[PDB]
RNA sequence: UGAGAAAAGCCUUCUCUAGCGAUC
C-alpha cells in the first residue's frame, strides 16, 4: 500500500530539499509539492489501474520541470542540474515504461513517450524507445518512416 | 457387481498370473530357501509375474542392513514394479485397495490378519507357505498344489 | 450484419444495394444507415467468418429480399387503406379507441351493426373469451381487459389504473358505436 | 536460464524472453503458481517481438510449413531481425529446431523447462498480444481451423447440398402462400365481375387478367384483341366481352380499385419468384447430383435428398429403405413427378417401384463420391427402367 | 431476496433456462398417470421412481414424425390425442385389463367387508 | 413397439448439466438441439413448446452408454472447451456440441479423409465445432489451431491410447483438467484377459502424471469395454 | 489402381481371406451382397468387410468404408469379384461380403488373426 | 429436546471463491 508510495516520496525528498537550498522554492511550496505528489502517487499504486492517472502524473512532473526551468533563468542558478532534473526525468521514464508495458496497443502513448524522450531525454534512451515500438508494431509503415526520419 | 465373477468363480483370471507379494512373504521364502519365481511356477504350472508395490519396497528398506539380501532379490528384472501414491508406508491397506479395484491379482502373504481380510473379498485367491512348499487357497485351477 | 442491424427492412435494403463483402468497402450506405453505424458495418467486412458464395447463390438471395421489401410497401398501403375506410364508415370509433382496435372490434362481431347490439360490458371483455368462460366455470374472478388492452388510453395509464380506464372507455365507446351505426350523418364531433 | 522461446499461433509468430525460473522444482505444487498466475508470469516472461499474419492465405501457408517442420520465409524474417548474433532458442517441435539450426546459427532446445513455459504462454497468450492485431485470437483459430481442413481433404465448395434442402422447404412454403392470396383476390374481384372465376381455372392466370382489366366498363375493340393474346384461345375472350356487357356485378369505388390492383399485382410477382426458384433448383441439382436428376427428375430427386437430410445419408441407406422415403408421397408409385415412356399395369405396379428404388440408390452413390459428377450413368439407368417397363407391358 | 426469487423461477443456465410451468388440473392429471405406469401393463416391469414428488421444472411436447419410419413407427392422426390421459382412455387393451383388475379387488373387498 | 411419432411426452433435466430425460412410456436420453429441425444420423427428435431435443443412442455412442451406466462425472458442461480425439463421422460429436452450447467449443480430430469430409459438412451447420484433419499421434503438427482446453475425450481405439492421450494432455490440457478415455480391451492386447488389460492401462496413466479416479464397464451395450475418468495435475486442496 | 481402393491385400493375404470366406459359408456365418453387408453394419454383427476393387463403378461400394469407420470394423479390398464369387458359393461375381458375429463359433481364432492382419495394412 | 416451539423486520461478528495487483 503506502510502503511503495513512502519509498517513492523518500526518493523524491532529496531533490526537494536541494531546491529549498537553492532558494528557488519556499518551504510551503515544498509542502504543497509533497502533498500533491503523494496524492498523485496513491492513484497509480492501486490494484485497479487507469491510464489517465499515469497521464496526470506525467503532466504534473512536466509542469514542475517547466516551472523549475523558468525560475532558474530568473535566479541565474545553473548548478545542480543532475541532482534534480535528471532524477525527475528518470522517474518520468520509469512511469512511461510501466504505462507502455501495461498498454502496448496504444500508439498515442508510444508517441507521447517519443516526444518526451526527444524533449528531455538522452538520444540513446530515445533509440531504445524506437526499438520497443518497432518490435511489436512492425505492421505500420508510418512508424518505420518516423524512425528513419529521426 | 464385477462382470468378471460368475458367482464366486473368477473367469478373467488367466494363466498369466499377476500376483501381489507381501514383505513378510519374501523373508520366509529365503528362510526356507525357496526360489521365488521357480516355486510359484511349480505350484501353478504356469507363468507367474510377481508384483511389488512401492509401499512393500519401502518396508523392506526400513528393515535395515540385516535384511539387505531380500532387498536385492526384490529388485529383479523379471519382477513387475508398479507405483502407488499413498501418504504413508502401511502396505496391508495398499494391497487390499488394489484387490477391491481390479479383482485380477492373487494375494501372496503369510500374515494371518491380512488373509482373514482378503477372504471377505469375493473371487480372489490367497497364496501362502505350508511346510516347505507353496500353497494356494481359493483357486479352482490349483492343479499341482500340495495335496492333503 | 444480423447482430448489428435489427430493422428487417434496413437489413434487406443493405443486401439489395451490395451483394458481397468485397463491395462493402467501396460502396456507401449513408442514405440507409447512420454514419457512425456504417463504419462498424464497414469494419466488420474485412474480419469475417463466412464462406464465399457463388454468383447464382447471391442472385437468389437478392430476389428473395426484393420480395420482402415489396410486402412492406404494400402492407403500408393496405394499412393506409384501412385508415381511410375506418375514417369514413365509423369516424367516431376511430377517434376514441383507434383505427386498429376498432377494426379488430368490428371483425370479431362480424359487422358494425352486430357490434352495436352489444352492451358496454361485453365490448370491454369481447377479446378475452378464454379467460371469461374459464373463470365462470371455476367460479374465479372475471377478466377486465379484453381487446381494449391495446387501446391508446389504456396503454398510457399505470397498471393500477388500467382496470378503471377499461370500463370508462368501454362505456363511452358503445355510445360512438350506436351513433355511427344508426346516425345518418358522418362527423367526429361527438367522438372528440 | 535466460533464453528465447518461439510460440506459433494462428494470428502470427511471437518471440518471448524468459528472465528467471526455478527449473528443478517447476513441476511441484507451490512453484507451479509461477506460470499459472498472470501476475507472476509477467514477472519472468516478456514479449520482445510479435509478427502477425497479413491475410488468411498467408496464415494457411505458415500453418502448412509449421506442420511439415520447414522454416517459412516469414519465420526467418522475424528470427533474423530481433535476435542478437550463444543464443538459446526454445521450440516445440524437434524437426523445426534442426531446420532453424541449419539455416541460422542459433542453438535450439526442444524439451525441459521450455515445455512448461510454452504452456504458460499458451494459457496467457490473449493477454500478452491484446490489441496488437485487428482479428481476435478466438476467431483466427476458428477461421484457420476450417481452411486447414479443406486443403487436406481437397474439399469442393460447389458440391455442397445445403441449398437443396432450403429450396425444397421454401417451395412448399411458397405454394401455400400463393394459394391463400389467390383465393382472396378472386373473392374481392368477384364483387365486381363474378363471371371471370368460372372461365379461368388457374390462380396465376386469374391475377394476370385482373391486372389487365380494372373495370368491365372498358373492355372493347383493340383491348379485346389484346385480351385475346393473353387468353390461350380467342373464343373465350369474345365470350368475356359478352360477360362484361351482361353481368350481375356491382360497381366498385375508385379507392377499392386501387387496393385490389396493387394486391393482385403482388401475387403475380410472388409467382414469378417461385418460377425463378424452381429454375435455380434445377441448375443446382445438375451440379450436385446429375445422375440422380437424369434418372428420376430434378424435382423428385431433390425431394429424396430432403427426406434423407443429406446426399451422404441417401447413399448410406440400403435399397429397401430408400423406397420408404418415397412411401408417404408415392414418389415411386405415382408415375406419369417422374415421367417414363410406357405404362405399368396395376399388377406390376409394386414390382416396378421396387426396381426403380434400387436404381436410385445406385445413382445416389455415384453422385456422392465422384471425382467429377457426370450424368451418363443416369441415362443408362433410365434406359434399363424403360426396358423393364416394356417387358411387363407387352410380355417380352 | 428479490434476486433469489428471480433465480427460482428458472432451472438455470446449466439447462438453458427451463421455466417451471403453472400447475393445472390437466397437467397434474398427466403427471399422476406417469407415476403409476407400472400397473398399466401386467407383462411390463419398471424401475422405481426417481422422486416421490413431482419435478419442479418440466416441459410437454410431442415426438416429430420421420419420413423413414412411415411403416415401422408412426401413429395415424386419427388415433393421436391431445394429452396422455386421453390416450389411456382410447386404447382398448389398457381399459380391458384395468376393469378386470378393479372389479376383482372390489369383489374381493366385498367379501372382506362381509 | 417404442416411442412412436405423435406421442405426448415430458422432458426433465438430468443430474448432469446439459443432459435431459425424455419421460414417457419409455425413457430416452436427450440433448437440446443446437440446430433445430435437423437430424444428424436419423435419430428421433421431440418438439417442445421453438425448443427441440434429439435422442441419444447408447449403442452407437460410448459416452451415452457411460451416462446410462451410472457414471459419476463426465465433466462436459455448457461453456467448456473440449478436445475430441477420434471424431470419425461426428455422431457423438454432435451430441457433445449440444451439451457445450454456443459458448463452448469442440475440437474434432480425425485422420481419415473419408470421414473428414463429413465433419466439415457438420461444421458448416454448427459454429462451435472446429474440424482438425490430422493424425492424433503428432499433437505438435496442429498446435497452432488449438488453445488450452478443459476436457479431453479419447475414442481412438489404438494399442497406444495412453501415449496418444498423454502427449495431447501435456500440450493442450490445462491444469486441473479432466479426461474421459474409452478402452476396448480387445484392441490393446487380444492375448491378455479384458480386466487384466484394464489394470495395465490404469497403471500407465499414473506413470504419465495423470490421476485416474473412476472406471466402469459398458456391459449392457458393449462387451469388454471400459471408461476411465480422471484429473490431470490436481490443484492442492 | 484407383487410389480409393487403399487397403489392397497382397497375394499371401488374399489366399487367407478367400479361404476364411469359404469356411464361413459352410458355418452359416456369411452375408453376401452390398445391401446385405450394409444391414449387418447397422445391426453391429460384422467382423470385417471384404470388397472387390474391380467393380466397373467402384463407387457403388464406397459407402461401406464410411460405415466401417463409425463401427470400428476392419475392411480390405481384393482384385477379383469373380474369385470372390467362388468362395461365397455363388455362380455370380460378388463385390462385397460380410462375416457375421456368431457366439461360440470355432472360427474365432482364425477371424481374430485376420482382424489383426487387416489393421496392420493401415500402418 | 427442554435460554419451549414457530414466524417476520434491524445491527454485530465472520467464512468461501472469482477477477484484479505485482512488467519500472
Ligand atoms: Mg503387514
Ligand atoms: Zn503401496
Amino acid at each position: 500500500m503506502a510502503e511503495i508510495i513512502q519509498e517513492r516520496i523518500e526518493d523524491r525528498l532529496p531533490e526537494l530539499e536541494q531546491l529549498e537550498r537553492i532558494g528557488l522554492f519556499s518551504h510551503a511550496e515544498i509542502k504543497a509539492i509533497i502533498k500533491k505528489a503523494s496524492d498523485l502517487e496513491y492513484k497509480i499504486q492501486r490494484r485497479t489501474l487507469f491510464k489517465e492517472d499515469f497521464i496526470n502524473y506525467v503532466q504534473y512532473e512536466i509542469n514542475l520541470l517547466e516551472l523549475i526551468q523558468r525560475r532558474r533563468t530568473r535566479i541565474g542558478y545553473s548548478f545542480k542540474k543532475d541532482e534534480i532534473e535528471n532524477s525527475i526525468v528518470h522517474r518520468v521514464q520509469g512511469v512511461f515504461q510501466r504505462a507502455s508495458a501495461k498498454w502496448k496497443d496504444d500508439v498515442q502513448l508510444w508517441l507521447s513517450y517519443v516526444a518526451f524522450c526527444k524533449k528531455w531525454a538522452t538520444k540513446t534512451r530515445l533509440s531504445k524507445v524506437f526499438s520497443a515500438m518497432l518490435a511489436i508494431h512492425s505492421n505500420k509503415p508510418a512508424l518505420w518512416i518516423m524512425a528513419a526520419k529521426w | 457387481h464385477p462382470s468378471c465373477l460368475f458367482f464366486q468363480y473368477n473367469t478373467q483370471l488367466g494363466p498369466p498370473y499377476h500376483i501381489l507379494v507381501d514383505t513378510n512373504f519374501i523373508n520366509f521364502s529365503i528362510k526356507a530357501k525357496l526360489d521365488l519365481v521357480q516355486s510359484m511356477m511349480d505350484c501353478l504350472y504356469a507363468k507367474c509375474i510377481p508384483c511389488i508395490t512401492d509401499c512393500v519396497m519401502a518396508e523392506i528398506e526400513k528393515l535395515g542392513q540385516k535384511y539387505r539380501v531380500a532387498l536385492r532379490i526384490a529388485k529383479d528384472p523379471r519382477f513387475e514394479r508398479l507405483p502407488c501414491t499413498h501418504k504413508g508406508t502401511y502396505a496391508d491397506d495398499c494391497l487390499v485397495q488394489r484387490v477391491t479395484q481390479h479383482k485380477c491379482y492373487i494375494v501372496a502373504t503369510v500374515d494371518r490378519d491380512l488373509k482373514r481380510r482378503i477372504r471377505k473379498i469375493p473371487g480372489v485367491p490367497i497364496m501362502y507357505i505350508s511346510n516347505h512348499r507353496y500353497n494356494i487357497e481359493r483357486m479352482p485351477d490349483d492343479y499341482g498344489a500340495p495335496r492333503f | 450484419l444480423g447482430k448489428i442491424i435489427s430493422d428487417n427492412l434496413t437489413y434487406c435494403k443493405c443486401l439489395q444495394k451490395v451483394g458481397d463483402r468485397k463491395n462493402y468497402a467501396s460502396a456507401k450506405l449513408s442514405e440507409l444507415l447512420p454514419e457512425e453505424v456504417e463504419a462498424e458495418v464497414k469494419a466488420a467486412a474485412e474480419i469475417s467468418m463466412g464462406t464465399e458464395v457463388s454468383e447464382e447463390d447471391i442472385c437468389n438471395i437478392l430476389h428473395l429480399c426484393t420480395q420482402v421489401i415489396e410486402i412492406s410497401e404494400y402492407r403500408t398501403q393496405l394499412y393506409e387503406y384501412l385508415q381511410n375506410r375506418m375514417m369514413a364508415i365509423a369516424p367516431n370509433v376511430t377517434v376514441m379507441v383507434g383505427e386498429l382496435v376498432g377494426a379488430r372490434l368490428i371483425a370479431h362481431a362480424g359487422s358494425l351493426l352486430n357490434l352495436a347490439k352489444h352492451a358496454a360490458s361485453t365490448v370491454q371483455i369481447l377479446g378475452a373469451e378464454k379467460a371469461l368462460f374459464r373463470a365462470l366455470k371455476s367460479r374465479r374472478d372475471t377478466p377486465k381487459y379484453g381487446l381494449i388492452y391495446h387501446a391508446s388510453l389504456v396503454g398510457q395509464t399505470s397498471p393500477k389504473h388500467k382496470g378503471k380506464i377499461s370500463r370508462m372507455l368501454a362505456a363511452k365507446t358503445v355510445l360512438a358505436i350506436r351513433y355511427d351505426a344508426f346516425g345518418e350523418d358522418s362527423s367526429s364531433a361527438m367522438g372528440v | 536460464v535466460l533464453l528465447h522461446v518461439l510460440f506459433e499461433h494462428a494470428v502470427g509468430y511471437a518471440l518471448l524472453a524468459l528472465k528467471e525460473v526455478e527449473e528443478i522444482s517447476l513441476l511441484q505444487p507451490q512453484v507451479e503458481e509461477s506460470v499459472l498466475n498472470l501476475g507472476k508470469f509477467h514477472s519472468i516472461v516478456r514479449l520482445v517481438a510479435f509478427c502477425p499474419f497479413a491475410s488468411s492465405q498467408v496464415a494457411l501457408e505458415n500453418a502448412n510449413a509449421v506442420s511439415e517442420g520447414v522454416v517459412h520465409e516469414d519465420l526467418r524474417l522475424l528470427l533474423e531481425t530481433h535476435l542478437p548474433s550463444k543464443v538459446l532458442l526454445g521450440v516445440g517441435d524437434p524437426k523445426i529446431g534442426a531446420a532453424i539450426q541449419e539455416e541460422l546459427g542459433y542453438n535450439c532446445q526442444t524439451g525441459g523447462v521450455i515445455a512448461e513455459i510454452l504452456r504458460g504462454v499458451r494459457l496467457h497468450f490473449h493477454n500478452l498480444v491484446k490489441g496488437l492485431t485487428d482479428l481476435s485470437a478466438c476467431k483466427a483459430q476458428l477461421g484457420l481451423g476450417h481452411s486447414y481442413s479443406r486443403a487436406k481433404v481437397k474439399f469442393n465448395v460447389n458440391r455442397v447440398d445445403n441449398m437443396i434442402i432450403q429450396s425444397i422447404s421454401l417451395l412448399d412454403q411458397l405454394d401455400k402462400d400463393i394459394n391463400t392470396f389467390s383465393m382472396r383476390v378472386r373473392e374481392w374481384y368477384g364483387y365486381h365481375f363474378p363471371e371471370l372465376v368460372k372461365i379461368i381455372n388457374d390462380n396465376a392466370t386469374y391475377c394476370r387478367l385482373a391486372q389487365f382489366i380494372g373495370n368491365r366498363r372498358e373492355l372493347n375493340e383493340d383491348k379485346l384483341e389484346k385480351l385475346e393474346e393473353l387468353t390461350m384461345d380467342g373464343a373465350k375472350a369474345k365470350a368475356i366481352l359478352d360477360a362484361s356487357r351482361s353481368s350481375m356485378g356491382m360497381d366498385i369505388s375508385a379507392i377499392d380499385l386501387i387496393n385490389i390492383e396493387s394486391f393482385s399485382s403482388r401475387v403475380v410477382s410472388l409467382s414469378e419468384y417461385r418460377q425463378s426458384l424452381h429454375t435455380y433448383l434445377r441448375s443446382k441439382m445438375s451440379q450436385v447430383a446429375p445422375s440422380l436428376s437424369a434418372l428420376i427428375g430434378e424435382a423428385v430427386g431433390a425431394r429424396l435428398i430432403a427426406h434423407a437430410g443429406s446426399l451422404t445419408n441417401l447413399a448410406k441407406y440400403p435399397a429397401s429403405t430408400v423406397q420408404i422415403l418415397g412411401a408417404e408421397k408415392a414418389l415411386f408409385r405415382a408415375l406419369k413427378h417422374s415421367t417414363f415412356i410406357g405404362r405399368a399395369a396395376a399388377k406390376n405396379k409394386g414390382r416396378i417401384s421396387r426396381y426403380l428404388a434400387n436404381k436410385c440408390s445406385i445413382a445416389s452413390r455415384i453422385d456422392c463420391f465422384s471425382e467429377v459428377p457426370t450424368s451418363v450413368f443416369g441415362e443408362k439407368l433410365r434406359e434399363q427402367v424403360e426396358e423393364r417397363l416394356s417387358f411387363y407391358e407387352t410380355g417380352e | 431476496k428479490k434476486r433469489r426469487k428471480e433465480r427460482q423461477k428458472t432451472a438455470g443456465d446449466g439447462w438453458f433456462g427451463m421455466k417451471a410451468p403453472e400447475m393445472t388440473n390437466e397437467l397434474k392429471n398427466d403427471l399422476k398417470a406417469l407415476k403409476m405406469r407400472a400397473s398399466m401393463d401386467p407383462k411390463r416391469f419398471y424401475k422405481k421412481n426417481d422422486r416421490d414428488g413431482f419435478p419442479k421444472y418440466f416441459q410437454i411436447g410431442t415426438i416429430v414424425d420421420n419420413p423413414a419410419d412411415f411403416y415401422h413407427s408412426r401413429i395415424p392422426k386419427k388415433q393421436r390425442k391431445r394429452t396422455i390421459v386421453e390416450e389411456l382412455l382410447a386404447d382398448s387393451e389398457f381399459r380391458r385389463y384395468n376393469r378386470r383388475k378393479y372389479s376383482e379387488i372390489m369383489a374381493e373387498k366385498a367379501a372382506n367387508a362381509a | 413397439r417404442g416411442n412412436q411419432s405423435g406421442k405426448n411426452v415430458m422432458v426433465e433435466p438430468h443430474r448432469h448439466e446439459g443432459v435431459f430425460i425424455c419421460r414417457g412410456k419409455e425413457d430416452a436420453l436427450v440433448t437440446k438441439n443446437l440446430v433445430p429441425g435437423e437430424s444428424v444420423y436419423g435419430e428421433k427428435r421431440v418438439s417442445i413448446s421453438k425448443i427441440e431435443y434429439r435422442a441419444w443412442n447408447p449403442f452407437r455412442s460410448k459416452l451415452a452408454a457411460a451416462i446410462l451406466g451410472g457414471v459419476d462425472q463426465i465433466h462436459i458442461k455448457p461453456g467448456a472447451k473440449v478436445l475430441y480425439l477420434g471424431a470419425a463421422s461426428g455422431t457423438t460429436v454432435s451430441h457433445v456440441s449440444d451439451i457445450v452450447g454456443p459458448d463452448g467449443l469442440v475440437y474434432a480430430v480425425e485422420f481419415s479423409h473419408r470421414s473428414g469430409r463429413d465433419l466439415i459438412n457438420l461444421a458448416k451447420k454448427r459454429t462451435n465445432i472446429i474440424p482438425v484433419i490430422e493424425d492424433a499421434r503428432h499433437p505438435h503438427k496442429y498446435r497452432m489451431l488449438i488453445a488450452m482446453v478443459d476436457v479431453i475425450f479419447a475414442d481412438v481405439a489404438q494399442p497406444d491410447q495412453t501415449r496418444i492421450v498423454a502427449l495431447n494432455a501435456h500440450t493442450f490440457l490445462r491444469n486441473g483438467g479432466h479426461f474421459v478415455i474409452s478402452i476396448k480391451a480387445n484392441c490393446i492386447d487380444s492375448t491378455a484377459s479384458a480386466e487384466a488389460v484394464f489394470a495395465s492401462e490404469v497403471k500407465k496413466m499414473q506413470q504419465e502424471n495423470m490421476k485416474p479416479q473412476e472406471q466402469l464397464t459398458l456391459e449392457p451395450y458393449e462387451r469388454d469395454h471400459a471408461v476411465v475418468v480422471g484429473v490431470y495435475r490436481p490443484p492442492p486442496k | 489402381v484407383n487410389p480409393k481402393a487403399y487397403p489392397l491385400a497382397d497375394a499371401h493375404l488374399t489366399k487367407k481371406l478367400l479361404d476364411l470366406v469359404q469356411q464361413s459359408c459352410n458355418y452359416k456365418q456369411l452375408r453376401k451382397g452390398a445391401n446385405e453387408a450394409t444391414k449387418t453394419l447397422n445391426r453391429g454383427i460384422s467382423e470385417f468387410i471384404v470388397m472387390a476393387a474391380d467393380a466397373e463403378p467402384l463407387e457403388i461400394i464406397l459407402h461401406l468404408p464410411l460405415l466401417c469407420e463409425d463401427k470400428n470394423v476392419p475392411y480390405v479390398f481384393v482384385r477379383s469379384k469373380q474369385a470372390l464369387g467362388r468362395a461365397c458359393g455363388v455362380s455370380r461375381p460378388v463385390i462385397a461380403c460380410s462375416v457375421t458375429i456368431k457366439e461360440g463359433s470355432q472360427l474365432k481364432q482364425q477371424i481374430q488373426s485376420i482382424q489383426q492382419s487387416i489393421e496392420r495394412l493401415l500402418v
